[PDB]
RNA sequence: UGUCCGGUCGGUUUUUCAACCGGAUCUUUCCUUCUGGCUAACCUGUACUCCUUGUGGGUGCAGGCGAACCAGGACUUUUAC
């Protein structure tokens, strides 16, 4: 029921029934995973590749039109970011509440936040290491934190 | 967490029982909970139950006959060393004559009186009386 | 194109099979193109329980796609001209099985393989270009699996008078009881 | 309960619920038996001949009572468009 | 099983209507309560007539059923009832309970009102609540004339009616009473408004 | 809703109202509404909660602004469901 | 094991029956696989008949069903229960 706050929601993306494909909307596969591999040179992460896939185009799901996921596309063609988005997202705000700290070195609330934000990478991390994804003996800290962002 | 799904359902069913309902809903439907409540309509404790197959997990509903009492599940799977069958159904059951102690083995999820029979025990699950 | 079309042709059925769809080719739009890159691996035949006939006529898998691009009107062709007998144009699947704790690794199975998996697929299939909606499942007092089949409400032109022989089919490749129904 | 040989033990072989199941104590003091008259062409309720239900006093507390009643009534045929299956 | 006669007489439906038996209940809803049919916008429930109708003919015949008549207790503490009940009793001999209801009636057997019912009879279980109470400490049935906003705690074959009341409920408790005049009794036949009328009932002018 | 629900069938009015997810089977209920803007004649299956300012396909004309839920189609936009 | 009679000199042997516990298999199905020892067996058919009118019955050996056992590899997902 949330990992750091005591707020209990469901805010939730159903799903549908159908693993096969939503007749009618059409296209190709080929030409969407062309399309995601594109959107991942821009820049786009998956899962935004995703979102821009579902909003103007007929996709609803990649896992259901092309058979694979996005994430396993990239991989296969050799997109995938080094660090995983979500996980790198994480660190950025790690370091951004880091930069706030400094600059103001009397906020309490804020330190606190950093140091759950922190937390939750270190956690994210050892699962990355755990799965092999990330190499081992690596921890994503703080002050390698900001080199490893940018 | 959700943790032991089975226990959960068990607990929904008896709930139910309380209640005096006619019929459960059970949300994550495993193979062992299926297990069990073919145990139990073999003995003559539920009616008929059937499982929805939400593209997923599961989702069973179950047919309450009004004839459970408790249908209770023991909690970590302990290992049953046949003779001490007799003790946890002296513990768990009313009666020396009737209930049973539904506890899985290497033959399959049955009940105690069957495990004797076949001459087979392991990990209990839960029991009906 | 006889004992050509057929990956390995012994029977009289599967001859029969290939004749009608040479005849068919005879039209050639792209139905014919279509024929071109469609085989069978074989022919089963199931007794409908009520005078009509099933042929549960199987396919490699990798033509799947393509018999479904083309499917309906060819099934449709075929029970022209075949009288008094139902086509499904099934796929021919491996079901490698489960390996025992002893047993060898066959550099491990797929879950495509998996027997329920494989019955999921086959159901897929044989139910037309019309497509489930959801399947119950009823476990019966006496102790019977019996899967209810809920189809969408779309179409269900071709399905309407099959479905007892699309059930009988099932049973015939697996054992389990099949029923359909449509919601409103 | 069965003695030996069949033998029946044990009296006062309790009423049980229509609606619940739930056996029906001895001092269930709640629980009711409701007598149906059977009915018969234009007019005419047949004296003495009844469909008799029991209820469990649980459910009568619960005010659940009525509905399994109705239900019941649909199920023997008593009824028609009251109780439907779903709700 | 059943006849398939009793379908609900258009001119009894029409009687109902006039009534608003079925215009009740407001807002205010049970959630043991499906005998709506369509809400009408803005504090309105509109009650399912038929359905009341089966049930009314269930309650009458389960009254039949109890063989000695003096024992089919009505009872009534809410004014606008109390003369309908009151009719009804003198129509089909059972003895009643107009106003105030004596707690100690069913149970404690010195008293001088000491009844003993084998079918209980009431018009609001709001309000005569306490009698349907004393009723389940001693075994007894209970019919009743539910409101969609009334408890049905120790009810059975809970006949829907409005019970905003004035016309309502005494039309309610004259058609109760036809339906067990008509299952054993003078008349024989579902058809012919009959000698009686339905305003014998209904709230007086004081 | 009391005693004997019948779970398997409920009414589909039953279905509406609950969660999308606290039904029987998980099915949402947002729509590819298949917009057309007012310049080309082409059709546009914008998913109804965009998240995006939608864009046509090639030309800067703005579909759909993004509001929470379901987005507000800019200005006078012609659309048809799914 | 209860049944159906004690078929019997209070005990025993089948059938009309039973539930219960196994075993082999066939079902899209391998139970670890072979390099060889024994191939028990007939899947056999080489002469076809000791012989009630017969597929009741076996002296009998080139192709060869191996589970009837070994004696050696190959390598075992590993536990817990
Ligand atoms: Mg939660
Ligand atoms: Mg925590
Ligand atoms: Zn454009």
């Amino acid at each position: 029921g949330r990992m750091h706050s005591k707020g209990k929601g469901m805010s939730s993306s159903a799903i549908p029934y159908s693993r096969n494909a939503p007749a009618w909307f059409k296209g190709s596969s080929d030409g969407v995973v062309e399309q995601i591999i594109k959107y991942a040179r821009k820049g786009l992460t998956p899962s935004q590749i995703g979102v821009l896939l579902r909003d103007a185009h007929g996709v609803t799901q990649a896992k259901v039109i092309t058979g694979n996921k996005i994430l396993r596309i990239l991989k296969s063609n050799g997109l995938a970011p080094e660090i995983p988005e979500d996980l790198y997202f994480l660190i950025k705000k790690a370091v951004s509440v880091r930069k706030h700290l400094e600059r103001n070195r009397k906020d309490k609330d804020a330190k606190f936040r950093l140091i759950l934000i922190e937390s939750r990478i270190h956690r994210l991390a050892r699962y990355y290491r755990t799965v092999s994804v990330l190499p081992p003996n690596w921890k994503y800290e703080s002050a390698t934190a900001s080199a490893l962002v940018n | 967490t959700r943790t032991s799904v089975l226990a959960d359902a068990l607990n929904a069913i008896n709930n139910a029982e309380k209640t005096g309902k006619r019929q459960v809903l059970i949300r994550p439907s495993s193979k062992v909970i299926i297990k069990f409540l073919q145990v139990m309509q073999k003995h003559g404790y539920i009616g008929e139950f059937e499982y929805i197959d939400d593209h997923r997990s599961g989702k069973i509903v179950v047919q309450l006959n009004g004839r459970l009492n408790k249908c209770g599940v023991i909690s970590p799977r302990f290992n049953v060393k046949i003779a001490d069958v007799e003790k946890w159904t002296a513990n768990l059951l009313p009666a020396r004559q009737f209930g049973y102690v539904i506890l899985t083995t290497s033959a399959g999820i049955m009940d105690h009186e069957e495990a004797h029979r076949k001459h087979v025990s392991g990990k209990i699950l839960g029991f009906v009386y | 194109p006889q004992a050509k079309i057929l990956s390995q042709a012994p029977t009289e059925l599967e001859l029969q099979v290939a004749q009608a769809f040479i005849d068919l080719e005879n039209n050639s739009p792209e139905l014919k193109a279509d024929l071109r890159a469609l085989q069978f691996k074989s022919i089963r035949e199931i007794e409908v329980a009520g005078g009509k006939k099933a042929l549960a006529v199987f396919v490699p898998v990798p033509s799947l796609a393509a018999y479904h691009k083309v499917q309906i009107k060819l099934t449709r062709e075929l029970e022209k001209k075949f009288q008094d007998r139902h086509v499904i144009f099934l796929a021919e699947r491996r079901i490698l099985p489960k390996p025992s704790r002893k047993s060898r690794q066959t550099q491990k199975r797929p879950r495509s393989r998996t027997l329920t998996a494989v019955h999921d697929k086959i159901l897929e299939d044989l139910v037309f270009p019309t497509e489930i909606v959801g399947k119950r499942v009823r476990y019966l007092v006496g102790g019977n699996k019996i899967q209810k089949i809920l189809l969408n409400s779309k179409d269900v032109q071709h399905i309407d008078n099959k479905l007892e022989s699309f059930q009988a089919v099932y049973n015939k490749l697996t054992g389990k009881q099949i029923v359909f129904e449509i919601p409103s | 309960m069965e003695n030996d040989k069949g033998q029946l033990v044990e009296l006062y072989v309790p009423r049980k619920c229509s609606a619940t199941n739930r056996i029906i104590k001895a001092k269930d003091h709640s629980s009711v038996q409701i007598n149906i008259a059977q009915v018969d062409e234009e007019g005419r309720a047949i004296p003495g001949e009844y469909v008799t239900y029991a209820l469990s006093g649980y459910i009568r507390a619960r005010g659940e009572a009525d509905d399994s009643l109705n239900r019941l009534a649909q199920q023997d045929g008593l009824l028609k468009n009251v109780w439907s299956y779903s709700r | 099983s059943l006849p398939s006669t009793f379908d609900l007489t258009s001119e009894d439906a029409q009687l109902l209507l006039a009534a608003r038996v079925h215009l009740g209940a407001k807002n205010v809803q049970v959630h043991q309560e499906p005998y709506v049919y369509k809400a009408r916008p803005d504090g309105v429930n509109v009650i399912n007539v038929g359905k009341t109708w089966e049930k009314i003919v269930l309650a009458a015949r389960i009254i039949a059923a109890i063989p000695n008549p003096e024992d089919v207790v009505a009872i009534s503490s809410r004014t606008y009832g109390q003369r309908a009940v009151l009719k009804y009793a003198a129509h089909t001999g059972a003895t009643p309970i107009a106003g105030r209801f004596t707690p100690g009636s069913f149970t404690n057997y010195i008293t001088r009102s000491f009844k003993e019912p084998r079918l209980v009879i009431v018009t609001d279980p709001r309000s005569d609540a306490q009698a349907i109470k004393e009723s389940s400490y001693v075994n007894i049935p209970v019919i009743a004339l539910t409101d969609l906003d009334s408890p049905s705690e120790y009810v059975d074959v809970a006949i829907p009616c409005n019970n905003r009341g004035k016309h309502s409920i005494g039309l309610i408790w004259y058609l109760l009473a036809r339906e067990v005049l008509r299952l054993r009794g003078a008349l024989p036949d579902r058809t012919q408004p009959w000698a009686i009328m339905p305003d014998l009932y209904f709230y007086r002018n004081p | 809703m009391v005693l004997v629900q019948d779970l398997l069938h409920p009414t589909a009015a039953s279905e509406a109202r609950k969660h999308k997810l606290k039904t029987l089977v998980q099915s949402p209920r947002s729509h590819f509404l298949d917009v057309k803007c007012p310049g080309c004649l082409n059709i546009t299956t914008v998913f109804s909660h965009a998240q995006t300012a939608v864009t046509c396909e090639s030309c800067s004309t703005v579909l759909c602004t993004p509001t929470g839920g379901k987005a507000k189609l800019s200005e006078g936009t012609s659309f048809r469901r799914k």
